[PDB]
RNA sequence: ACUCUGGUUUCUCUUCAGAUCGCAUAAAUCUUUCGCACUAAAGAUUUCCGUGGAGAGGAACAACUCUGAGUCCAAUUUUUUGAGGCCUUGCUUUGGCAAGGCUA
């Protein structure tokens, strides 16, 4: 017991996530935790405006986690 | 539906609503050596699916073997497709398109059948016995065959009870095994990523006598049950190979530690199967019910009392469940119709992938057109109906649709072999009571009935009124090739119209027999090997046609072949006098044969790929490689016809105006050979020169024709012929302490005991040997009674030699009863071909030739 | 001890309006501990439920086929009939 | 592969100010020097100052500890 | 009333022991090919002999050779002689080497050898790799231990506690491959007439350099065995009456228990 | 073992859809039904709550966002 | 682990059994078969040699061993809450309903 979330196939691959709040985000992921804790290295996300903010890698967690999609072919 | 099946764990509802899903369709084909256990492993399958079906306690339930003749034989005798639903190690129910082909060498016929129908192979190797000739072979064509491949492992059990090696030994022998088989693929491979081992997970443990299949991922899935929150898929990972576990540090080791620990598998797999099967057949009555507390599985007093065999199966089949490890192999490695979709249409659908038909197909979308393909026809239980047997490649066949079930020659060109019928009344692939079905999706297997009438041997369904540029998918390609021919006539000839129909009817039946009539009136029937036509004829003689039939004695189909080259250039004139042609014959060079024989040397390339690939590796000229016409008698002929002539004499668009006939009569003439009327092979006609006319109604149509035969009949036969005849491999396996009966049995066969090896792991020895197939009828007889039933042997034509003699000696005499001497065969051969295919005693050098 | 409360349900039509709002009337045959349930024949309908309704009784009834109601989003059901025999 | 812990816990021993957003609520959120974490997603901010991104105001509060379930996202920042 | 004989493995392994000599020391039956009760029966059925089994009177009446003459599919001028096709190899492949096989049994094909090496010493281990098995040639993509593949404490392998062999756990795997009344553990008390104790030796092949009048001997017990076996009716539902017990419940019989010289004694004076 | 868990696994390999609880809709084939709710389809329809709908190559829904799932019942009876 | 119809042995009778009724194997009659039938085959029939299934009755000692049955989870991903409030539009069953935009 205790696997983690699919992340095997959609590691070090750049794709789309929605996190709460209405927030939306695109980067590469570095790796996943057990608890949703995933790793998006070159992160940007996208505001309600239009403008793009590129953050880095940052710690996603997987309570806020709504869903991912890949951009690229997995 | 208003149908009648037997009591299933699954529903029919359920099983038709996963049919209709176009991405969970398993289509494999349990390919594997003779006795393996693949009908049980079927039968073990089948009794999960099915509650009430059970297994007796001594003779086994082969729910798999339907035929008679298989039922008594002992061995498989055709395939019995079950479609079947099952789970899978996650917990998601699959359905699986399962074909159990029979091990038999002769029977190789249906395994090629199978594959077709397919789209993955789970080859069975046993335990005890390693890799056998069969095993090779399949796993050779299955590769060849460009399909997915998941190697498992049967019989282990002879390795725990019988066998007894200790649990590293065993570990070994199953490394060697695993190590064999994927050096055996990688000689055929072409994708490197076509890798077998439990670690990858395309290998299964099982043993089909007590139920004990099992994986890496499912057993480690069974310490997960059994302890908790571990981490399957990882754990697995580690569960299998030379690295070896440290309970210090709770964690696996590369470097193995402490100096005395057993591989990770021993050490978790093995030892736990050795404990229990030890507990089960030998302190049963002492430790059972200790050891099943500790494993957890209760028995009731009355099923603890039985009898050691079954007891230790039934005490499998709970500790293991279901067979979910083979489900999730097979669901991981063998891919889904969708996905396999392209490979299947690039390589046996004609017509090209890339085609608008070719892409529909390859879409594999029900809601498209209809292009199913029937391997196999199979027989109803009277006899007198038969039901085709095939996979929708696309679309979706209904029960009283109006179809067009293009036959094995339906070109585009010439639909003339198209037979518009209506199938109607299709049930599903079960193995012993078929279920009806109202339509059938593009994936599953489909039992039509109806489109028998002009379904031969292979034919493809189309939708009629639609798909008019459309094309029938590729024939099928055998292993090996059929050599042995046996005369049959009824012994009443009054009812010789129902034993020729009863012989239409059979040769529907096997996919490979091959039936003719003669010159000389005698019903040929050729077959591959011996057992093969016994059993060809116990259906012949006692299911279709119920009278009896006289068999002649069994001989070998020879093959002419020249030695020497053409002694002198043979002048041969078109009817009329208005055309002149000439060729000049010659040896092709050692291996070319082999090589066009393989579809290694494709004529089908473009100008380019041929010049190169026979400039290069048959070092012929840049330039005599730069005018190939044809490919001799068959696309994949022994014989090569080369423009050879002259450009300063010769004009290549007169030439080419007559180069259609030319080759048409080459490939007859090939076809149909000037010695003993039989194929020729391992030769190179060379036009060295021709005369044409003008005029097409003088030049040309039905005149080049008969003179390209004739030229090509004196030119094979003015240089020095010779027969040859088929030498089929042997591998004998027998105890170490009888390899020297069976040298001894060979050497009266003139035959060569070509290997002698032992099996690793096993007491008994594996002889391979090549005797000629002419005199190797009733070998096998003769190896298992002069070693008192204690070895085994099979056969298969490896390839052709060249008869001991001379064909064309009128200088040797025969008898009529007496076998001729080793230096007196050939002569003696071609005269009593000639003799029995009723042509002329006498073929002379002079016979087709132009002067006489 | 007995827990027949989710087995006496079971196999029948019955009428759960869960936390956002919608209520799915379907045959309730799969249950868990956390409260997911399998409806099959389910019909979700977001409007009103349909009890004697003289205007209309079926406003924004879609079919969904084997629903699987998540429990994270179960608020209360109720029974509505017995299931048929196919 | 890093994880999203491994990168939490480089990110408070290098002490770089770091900036989390808050869960179901992205008009506000705090941006601080994290000292160490705990096992409940609770780390300890020193200097950490909530900034609403709505009226664009900073206030700043000190040593505080940031629950795991009030924090959905975190991005790393230059001040 | 000794209807079921259940024992333990430990006395059917000392009963084995104890009576080996007359059992044939048996693996495989595929070491009576062409010699089993089918091939017999398709044998006789076929008014053929195999060399080592008995003959009889054929089936049905068969022409002479002269009967037909010289037929185009009988023309010894066509046939192409290699080896003669002898009476085994027709009545093993019956369907391809004989004409007319009317109502001709088939034989099973060669099961599996039964690769048991049988032990030899109680002293060495149960599972051992025995000299008589070929060695095995010891010559895996396997992942590095850098990860956190690690396993619970409790994780144990499930018989860790239980040994890889015992005393009983060579001598059970040995009853496996055994005669028939050895291979099971749980029978029915069948009757002392009813247990031909030389049945098996007679059904073999008869021993090597054995006199001609043994030889005879031999195949006239397959004749009678396959005899007895072709005319193998089923039995007929009976109502189940016991003459024995009938006497007994007829007021005009007594019962008592004597010696069975007794009884004979007295039982030859009755009859004088 | 719950019964929508094994619903979720068995249900792989046909069409089916997922509604989540803002109303993002995903129709396709569920390539991934693991046992905590993830859902995985790969080339799957996904409309929101605007009424926009758009395609994805490979989408992946976490269990903590599921509202409602609509599989086929044939595999059921 | 709470309780519960449920003991085996043995004797007798009836009835059914084409299942290898029996991991054994005989006899007799007829029929067809060539003789000129212990030394012979085939087909059938019948009686024994003695069984299994079920039922019924009886006397010995087990009363529930047995088995079938009636009987520790608050901190992500479901059940110990991102929870309550503001405005607009159509109907107001003037309670509020459905949707949209915000503070939390």
């Amino acid at each position: 017991k205790a696997h983690p979330p699919e992340l095997k196939k959609f590691m070090d691959k750049k794709l789309s996530l929605k996190l709460n709040g209405g927030r939306h985000v695109q980067g590469i992921l570095r790796g996943f935790d057990p608890f949703m804790n995933l790793v998006i290295d070159e992160c940007v996300e996208m505001a309600t405006s239009g403008q793009q903010n590129n953050i880095g890698m940052v710690v996603i967690r997987g309570n806020s986690i709504i869903m991912l999609e890949a951009l690229e072919r997995v | 539906m208003e149908q009648t099946l037997p009591v299933t764990v699954y529903e029919m509802d359920f099983l038709a609503d996963l049919m209709d899903n176009s991405e969970l369709i398993r289509n494999v084909t349990l390919c594997g050596h003779l006795h393996h256990g693949k009908t049980c492993f079927v039968d073990c399958l089948i009794e999960q699916t099915h509650p009430e079906i059970r297994k007796r306690y001594d003779q086994d339930l082969c729910y798999t073997d339907i035929l008679f003749t298989e039922q008594e034989r002992g061995v498989g005798i055709k395939s019995t497709p079950v479609t079947v639903v099952l789970p899978d190690t996650k917990g998601k129910s699959y359905l699986f398109n399962i074909m159990d082909t029979p091990g038999h060498v002769n029977f190789s016929d249906e395994v090629t059948a199978g594959l077709r129908i397919s789209d993955g192979v789970v080859l069975f190797i046993d335990a005890a016995e390693g890799v056998m000739l069969n095993t090779e072979r399949l796993i050779k064509h299955a590769v060849q065959e460009r399909l997915a491949v998941t190697v498992c492992i049967n019989k282990i059990d002879r390795l725990i009870l019988e066998l007894k090696l200790p649990p590293t030994d065993a570990y070994y022998k199953l490394r060697h095994i695993v190590d064999e088989v994927n050096g055996l693929i990688s000689m055929y491979s072409t994708d490197e990523n076509l890798i077998l081992s439990p670690l990858l997970g395309n290998v299964c443990f099982s043993s089909s006598q007590y139920s004990i299949c099992f994986t890496l991922g499912s057993f480690a899935k069974i310490y997960a049950d059994t302890f908790g929150d571990i981490n399957y898929q990882e754990f697995a990972k580690r569960l299998w190979g030379d690295i070896y576990f440290n309970p210090k540090t709770r964690k696996f080791t590369k470097k193995a530690p402490t100096s005395s620990s057993q591989r990770s598998f021993v050490e978790f797999i093995l030892e736990p199967l050795y404990k229990i099967l030890a507990q089960v057949v030998g302190d049963v009555d002492t430790s059972l019910p200790r050891t099943l507390d500790e494993l957890g599985i209760h028995l009731t007093k009355e099923e603890l009392k039985l009898n050691i065999r079954p007891l230790l199966r039934l005490v499998c089949k709970k500790f293991f469940g279901e067979f979910t490890g083979f489900v999730d192999m097979c669901v991981q490695h063998i891919p889904s119709p969708k996905v396999g979709a392209k490979p299947k249409i690039e390589h046996t659908y004609t017509g090209g992938v890339d085609s608008d038909l070719g892409e529909a197909m390859s879409d594999c979308d029900p809601d498209g057109p209809l292009m199913c393909h029937t391997t196999k026809m199979y027989s109803t239980d009277d006899g007198v109906q038969f039901h085709a047997f095939g996979r929708v490649l696309s679309g979706t066949i209904h029960a009283g649709q109006p179809v067009k079930v293009l036959g094995e020659n339906y070109t585009l060109e010439d639909e003339e072999d198209s037979q518009i019928c209506t199938v109607g009344r299709l049930w599903i692939s079960v193995a012993r009571y078929h279920i009806e079905v109202n339509r059938v999706p593009a994936g599953n297997w489909v039992l039509i009935e109806g489109v028998d009438q002009p379904i031969v041997k292979t034919a493809t369904i189309t939708e009629p009124r639609g798909n008019e540029e459309a094309q029938i998918f590729r024939p099928l390609k055998f292993n090996t090739t059929s050599v042995i021919k046996i005369a049959v006539e009824p012994v009443n000839p009054s009812e010789l119209p129902k034993m020729l129909d009863g012989l239409r009817k059979v040769n529907k039946s096997y996919p490979s027999l091959t039936t003719k009539v003669e010159e000389s009136g005698e019903h040929v029937i050729l077959g591959t090997g011996e057992l093969y036509l016994d059993c060809v004829m116990h259906d012949l003689r006692k299911m279709y046609s119920e009278i009896d039939i006289k068999v002649a004695d069994p001989v070998v189909t020879f093959c002419e072949t020249v030695v020497e080259t053409s002694s002198l250039k043979c002048f041969a004139e078109t009817p009329n006098k208005k055309n002149k042609i000439t060729m000049i014959a010659e040896p092709l060079e050692k291996g070319l044969a082999e090589d066009i024989e393989n579809e290694v040397v494709q004529i089908t390339w473009n100008r380019k790929k041929l010049g190169e690939f026979f400039q290069t590796k048959y070092d012929w000229d840049l330039l005599a490689a730069r005018s190939i016409w044809a490919f001799g008698p068959d696309a994949t002929g022994p014989n090569i016809l080369v423009d050879d002539t002259l450009p300063s004499e010769v004009d290549k668009a007169l030439l080419g105006s007559v180069k259609d006939s030319i080759v048409q009569g080459f490939q007859w003439g090939t076809r149909e050979g000037p010695l003993c009327d039989e194929l020729i092979r391992n030769v190179k006609f060379k036009i060295l020169d021709a005369v044409v006319a003008q005029e097409p109604l003088h030049r040309g149509g039905g005149q080049i024709i008969p003179t390209a035969r004739r030229v090509v009949y004196s030119a094979f036969l003015m240089a020095t012929p010779r027969l040859m005849e088929p030498y089929y491999f042997v591998e004998v396996q027998a105890p170490a302490d009888c390899v020297s009966a069976v040298y001894t049995v060979l050497a009266r066969r003139r035959g060569h005991v070509t290997q002698d090896a032992p099996i690793p792991g096993s007491p008994l020895y594996t002889i391979k040997a090549f005797i000629p197939a002419i005199d190797s009828f009733g070998f096998e007889t003769d190896l298992r009674t002069h070693t008192q039933g204690q070895a085994f042997s099979l056969s298969v034509f490896h390839h052709w030699q060249i008869v001991p003699g001379d064909p064309l000696d009128k200088s040797i005499v025969i008898r009529p009863l007496e076998p001729q001497p080793a230096p007196h065969l050939a002569r003696e051969f071609m005269i009593k071909t000639r003799r029995r295919k009723g042509l002329s005693e006498d073929v002379s050098i002079s016979k087709f030739f132009d002067d006489p | 001890g007995k827990s027949s409360k989710m087995l006496q349900h079971i196999d029948y039509r019955m009428r759960c309006i869960l936390q956002d709002g919608r209520i799915f009337i379907g045959t309730f045959k799969a249950f868990d501990k956390h409260m997911n349930l399998i409806l099959c024949d389910c019909d979700e309908f977001r409007k009103i439920k349909p009890k004697n309704s003289k205007q209309a009784e079926r406003e924004e009834k879609r079919v969904l086929g084997l629903v699987l109601l998540r429990g994270e989003n179960l608020v209360s059901m109720t029974v509505e009939g017995p299931p048929p025999k196919d | 592969m890093v994880q999203p812990i491994n990168l939490i816990f480089r990110y408070l021993q290098n002490r770089s100010r770091i900036q989390v957003w808050l869960y179901e609520q992205v008009n506000m959120r705090i941006e601080g020097c994290i000292i160490g974490f705990d096992e409940y997603m609770n780390l300890v901010l020193d200097d950490a100052e909530e900034i609403h991104s709505k009226t664009k105001s900073r206030k700043q509060l000190g040593r505080i500890m940031l629950k795991g379930d009030n924090i959905t996202l975190l991005q790393s920042v230059s001040n | 009333t000794y209807q079921r004989w259940q024992f333990t493995l430990p006395m059917m392994s000392t009963l084995y022991r104890l009576a080996n000599q007359l059992l044939t020391d048996l693996v495989d039956d595929n070491y009576f090919y062409l010699f089993d009760l089918k091939a017999f029966f398709t044998s006789k059925a076929l008014n053929m002999a195999i060399p080592g089994g008995p003959k009889f009177e054929p089936l049905v009446r068969d022409i002479n050779l002269q009967d037909e003459d010289w037929n185009e599919f009988n023309d010894i001028n066509k046939i192409i002689i290699r080896q003669p096709i002898r009476t085994e190899y027709k009545i093993a492949f019956p369907y391809l080497y004989n004409n007319l096989p009317h109502h001709v049994h088939l034989t099973w094909y060669h099961t599996p050898n039964v690769v048991f090496i049988k032990t030899e010493d109680p002293d060495l281990p149960a599972f051992y790799f025995d000299p008589l098995i070929n060695p095995i040639s010891h010559r895996e993509p396997l992942p590095d231990d850098d990860e956190e593949f690690e396993l619970p404490e409790f994780v144990e392998p499930f018989l860790k506690d239980t040994p890889l062999y015992t005393d009983n756990t060579a001598n059970g795997i040995a009853l496996l491959w055994a005669p028939r009344p050895f291979n099971l553990r749980s029978g029915r008390t069948r009757r002392a007439l009813d247990i031909p104790l030389v049945k098996n030796w007679y059904r073999e092949h008869c021993p090597a350099g054995q006199p001609v009048k043994v030889r005879v001997s031999y195949q006239k017990l397959l004749k009678y065995y396959v005899l007895n076996a072709l005319k193998h009716r089923p039995p007929k539902a009976q109502k189940k009456r016991y003459l024995f017990r009938s006497f007994k419940a007829t007021k005009f019989f007594q019962s008592t228990k004597l010696d069975w010289v007794e009884v004979g004694l007295q039982v030859c004076r009755q009859g004088y | 073992i719950g019964v929508p868990i094994k619903v979720l696994h068995e249900a792989e390999g046909h069409i089916v859809t997922c509604e989540t609880n803002t109303g993002e809709v995903y129709r396709g084939k569920l390539i991934e039904a693991e046992d905590n709710m993830n859902c995985q389809m790969s080339n799957i329809t996904v409309t929101y709550r605007d009424g926009r709908v758009a395609q994805l190559e490979q989408v992946y829904i976490r269990g903590s966002k599921i509202r409602f799932l609509i599989l086929p019942d044939m595999l059921k009876n």
